[PDB]
């Protein structure tokens, strides 16, 4: 089960 | 932003550090005082959405109203997908892609520089400063109907109080000539309220200031 | 402020990050002191009224003032869509210089066009206006208010008064009165006498001079 | 009501 | 990052002095809080591997973090091996990360037609470990951020949805967490006030409903 | 600044806000101590005047000071209208060199013309003889109440006694003669014998190598 | 009695 | 640096004031942590030797770390004068490219010789050769030293071990041997207990995985 | 400095505002410790005798330093205008390749004829040489009164060595005696035994990882 | 024994 | 008598 | 006279 990342905005 | 390369290309320039720490710096320190918004959409200038979505990622704090934010966004992409149904020389964007969600940067360059040109990086920071406008009257720590004058307060001091919380509040215009009318006029101490009645109703800012300048 | 770019075409550079926390910190810490008048000139050279709105909307304090600012900007716009009637592109109103109407192709448009409509610079000088207003009315002390204390430095006198004089900012024959006869007038009684022995000619050099030992 | 927006100067 | 020179050649642009102390600032005072990540992204913009490497070989403190960060890297190039079989020589993992190629096979691999762009390749890899990183740096779970007798819910809210950033689970945890957590974990005065509006309730409608409390 | 263009053109390069932002924090930190005028000629060199005149307005306090400087231009720029009758570009007056009468263009014409007319450098000659006479003014101290305190290291009076030497800025013989006699006869008695033993006429270097140990 | 500028040196 | 000037040619681009000021803080603020010799490296990209000693002679403080550079320095040239016999321009010895026999016109003829020699990056390796000692030596504690208080976080304890074993800059094989054996060896009984039940395969990120409360 | 114009002419670089704030900055807060001519001769890079100028006349404190520079570059261009008597433009004389007799224009002249005279480089040289002179006088502890504490790191004694070693600047016969007796005898008596164990070959890196535990 | 640098990520 | 200038070095 | 304060280069 891997992070989903921070990047709240945009493409990720 | 983009750029047209020495091979004569229009290829993307990267929003530079000194823009960043600027940005970083302003959201931090000012809390979503309403200058933070001609602060964005002056440090935004020429933005992608890929460096539009870099300057809210870079955002450390404020992680209630940078959601506030992101349902405003997906709010306003929403409502464009409504109002442009999806066709049946170049694609045309949905809502999540104007928001830089399902775009390549290629793509929005794409469009940005297209004939004519479709602006998604302008069309994506309305929907950002229409999502910062909401959160900028929520921060206001207070409503123009509390902000009254004390008995010994200055009304240049008052007057600067007011007007600040009525750019924050952001009503209509025509709410907001009547408060400054109005209210204005009757929040102020007793020994200014009287010389800014005496002036009738034509009286302009400056008349008022400069007549209450002794008070 | 506008630029050549490479392609030849005359492009709209954004007013630096730079530039903008510099006019906001002059704006906050001096309070429509006279020196911010030239300040914002100098930050604003080649501004388009996409910048100089900019400018003016990144301002966050002394909101009075940049209301007074505002209803300035609309009585100067009014005034010129009153001298100038409306009739290649199209001509600017008073909203269009205000940078309002106008979008910043517009701007850049009779920015470069041939001769130049200098819709900057007409707009610069209206805020300048306005500024003006605002600066004299933030100055803190009248002139005729300005007198010197006891063992108060002469030179820190005229410091004061200049200042003062500067914010006030009436016309130079009003000036000229008033160095010729408040400054000496209203030095201290100890000054007052060495001055008045300079005669009328004197000039500030010789005023400051005589009097640094007093 | 919707938000009118903070700028003082210029048309939003 | 890659530019082109008076000579019309594709040429290295030395990562700046600036745009270094700016990262090392970034990272020395933010500790890997979760806009670490995109301070990363937005600096290290058009980065060969070298400029990537010159990026975290500069970070002087949390050496934990970067050998976790080392290891990721070398995860994911062995997982690189793998899906792309060996055979512009074609990069193997370890080129990508910039440990067994040259600087002009970088920017060769990075300016070829078709590119194989192995600065944004390797800014994925490091972005997958500092993800892992951020995540573990989180000092606390989500389940204790809990709301003072005194604190206001706006404060509250910054405090859990900077949790919810960094612990970074998938959209489903995050909607469980969003709709009840949130309301759980608020102080007695506010938890009343939440429930009033019913579970399908926005955050701005939370955060106005308490606005005073 | 004057810079060419991309088209070859002479075009106007705008004096930035960090040269500004220095200028401002020079004068108002170090008040016309004498490193106000090489640091003002650095910071304006190619300057047009209305780049100098920019620089001037921008200073805040210190507006006594502005009224000497301004005054000191006037008497220039009548002094150049008394030596330079009126009769390609037009040739300018005493107010056009101030950049008072002329605009920008005109500045540049001149600037750029062959020979240029270096309306920038004649005018930041004048700004630097108004500066002049305002640091002799503002120096503290006659250079003859500059004397040795009792245990004071010499190196620090002897920094003393240049800086104020150099601030009231006598003709080069009297400075030879402050700095042979004034510079021992004001030492301290400890320091006064031994430089009154070295043999006379030694050099600063020497003075400063004898007198460490006191 | 129109403000005439703070500009003490140049074109005003 | 070297830059192609406007007639082509190869010309030297000095060494900006901001990265000298960000070399000269980064040495006497960082005392020779690791992190100074990627600094430095970054710093001094593309340096001729002129370059790479107006960053070394611009360091004020640890002068004894100054002289073992200049020792390795010397060492490694005269090596280079052992490696590579005496015999375009002339073939460079040692000293010549440590920059101190030879001009910086030779060194960007060098630097841009067809193929080039180039001996920028040759003396930036026998620099970072001398500030790979310095940093070992500089180094606190060995890394046998760091061993984890009772009451410390795990993660803390990594900190310092890997921070030390990256000063200590070992062979891999004896890097591989400290961080598997010698970080758990070192931990305290409790995270001991932990990390000897995830056996030797575990990674740092489930040894600090499984550690983090305790 | 110096660049090619887009016409083709050579032409001048003013000294940059950042530039002089670095100088500015360096002198005042490092009172000509020794790092101060390695960062003078960094700034420097390129400069024309007017760029130096501007630099030394920019110097506001050590009013008596920048006296003993001032007599230094004078003795300096005495000797010049001895060794190189006077019989493309004229050969420069001593005052000229110090700016005082020599216009701007001269300069660039000397410094981009075929083969150049390099006016800018030779004055250079006579101020680092005033400079030196300067940082030797400046330094306020002389090596034989560097002495180790009975508790201090040698390290520190050590860097507080090399520091004055490296101010006082004796000739490099008399620093290796310095450094090979001195540094030993004047080591505290831990320190003195350690070193001595070692014998006379004994490098830096030796003495300071044996006393690295003391 | 010769040390082998302090760079982490890359060919030291 | 007309101040002489403060330029140490140089032409004034 | 004194020998000059550069550790590196030429002085």
């Amino acid at each position: 089960n891997s992070p989903s990342g921070v990047f709240t905005f945009g493409a990720n | 932003p983009i750029v047209q390369n020495l091979q004569g290309q229009m290829v993307h320039q990267a929003i530079s550090p000194r823009t960043l720490n600027a940005w970083v710096k302003v959201v931090e320190e000012k809390a979503f005082s309403p200058e933070v918004i001609p602060m964005f959409s002056a440090l935004s200038e020429g933005a992608t959405p890929q460096d539009l979505n870099t300057m809210l990622n870079t955002v450390g704090g404020h992680q209630a109203a940078m959601q506030m934010l992101k349902e405003t966004i997906n709010e306003e992409a929403a409502e464009w997908d409504r109002l442009h149904p999806v066709h049946a020389q170049m694609r045309e964007p949905r809502g999540s892609d104007i928001a830089g969600t399902t775009s390549t940067l290629q793509e929005q360059i794409g469009w940005m520089t297209h004939n004519p040109p479709i602006p998604v990086g302008e069309i994506y920071k309305r929907w950002i400063i229409l999502g910062l406008n909401k959160i900028v009257r929520m921060y206001s720590p207070t409503s123009i109907l509390d902000i009254r004058q004390g008995p010994k307060e200055p009304f240049r001091d008052y007057v600067d109080r007011f007007y600040k919380t009525l750019r924050a509040e952001q009503a209509s215009q025509e709410v907001k000539n009547w408060m400054t009318e109005t209210l204005l006029v009757q929040n102020a101490n007793p020994d200014c309220k009287t010389i800014l009645k005496a002036l009738g109703p034509g009286a302009t800012l400056e008349e008022m200031m400069t007549a209450c300048q002794g008070v």
